[PDB]
């Protein structure tokens, strides 16, 4: 277990507490549980691509206190 | 260093966001062609944090598909592209409401509190062209914002219990002036 970092476009670094084995929506899940947001407004983007739900860290080779991006997505009505 | 002109339900300190009093005015021209159409328009405020207080400096309008009632982004990875080799915040969203009055829906407000939850002094402004009516609002803090992310109740647009937003404090949290804007249209047709 390692930690992350989730760098927003706000100027805030959540820290995140996690597994190689954990998959995307695992740290989608872990967001919301500790910032509030729903897994369906989360994308999370890494050197330069989106990361998809199904796929792990370690597929992406997300090692320890790699910092990933989030930019939300915007819903009007 | 800027000083703190407004305050959150629950006594937190709000800076200020200085808004280009033309941004109302220039979102709409650049979507008219989408309100002519019946069609609700989305946009991002971007800008910088300078010394205690942000400045919207952009308005940005991302890849994204609308109904008469509904927007939304479709292509993300393009809008981080932009802001992250920009170096730009994103401060607060601006949609409209082509043929509806002014105020925030039931979606309005489940998007807004994720951004208001990342960024305090978040906003989110609405235009009612076909009323010419316009507001800045924001959820309440502490309260809407807990309203909001214990929701569960189903339905793309649900009612909410009591008050869970409101207008800005103006010009204490929200400061229009005569300042630069940049228009970043990111559609492709
Ligand atoms: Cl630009
Ligand atoms: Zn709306
Ligand atoms: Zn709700
Ligand atoms: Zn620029």
């Amino acid at each position: 277990s390692m930690q992350i970092f989730v760098k927003t476009l706000t100027g805030k670094t959540i820290t995140l507490e996690v597994e190689p084995s954990d998959t995307i929506e695992n740290v989608k899940a872990k967001i919301q549980d500790k910032e509030g947001i729903p897994p369906d407004q989360q994308r999370l983007i890494f050197a330069g691509k989106q990361l998809e739900d199904g796929r792990t860290l370690s597929d992406y080779n997300i090692q320890k206190e790699s910092t990933l991006h989030l930019v939300l997505r915007l819903r009007g009505g | 260093t800027f000083k703190i002109h407004a305050y959150t339900e629950g006594g937190k300190p709000l800076r200020t966001i200085y808004l280009p009093k033309l941004l109302k005015k220039v979102f709409l021209d650049v979507v008219k062609p989408n309100t002519k159409k019946n069609l609700e328009t989305c946009g991002i405020l971007c800008g910088k944090l300078r010394q205690n207080a942000f400045f919207i400096t952009h308005l940005v309008i991302p890849l994204q598909e609308a109904t008469s009632d509904t927007c939304g982004t479709t292509d993300e990875a393009s809008l981080f592209e932009f802001q992250d080799k920009h170096n730009l915040l994103t401060l607060g969203w601006i949609h409209t409401h082509p043929t509806q009055t002014c105020f925030m829906s039931s979606v309005d407000l489940h998007t807004h509190c994720s951004y208001q939850l990342m960024l305090p002094e978040a906003i989110a402004i609405v235009m009612a062209p076909s009323k010419n009516t316009s507001g800045i609002f924001r959820l309440l803090d502490p309260e809407g914002l807990q309203t909001i992310v214990k929701c569960r109740k189903p339905g793309l647009f649900h009612p909410h219990e009591g008050k869970v937003y409101t207008m800005v404090a103006q010009p204490g949290h929200v400061r229009e002036i005569n300042s630069k804007l940049q228009v970043v249209d990111l559609r492709v047709k």
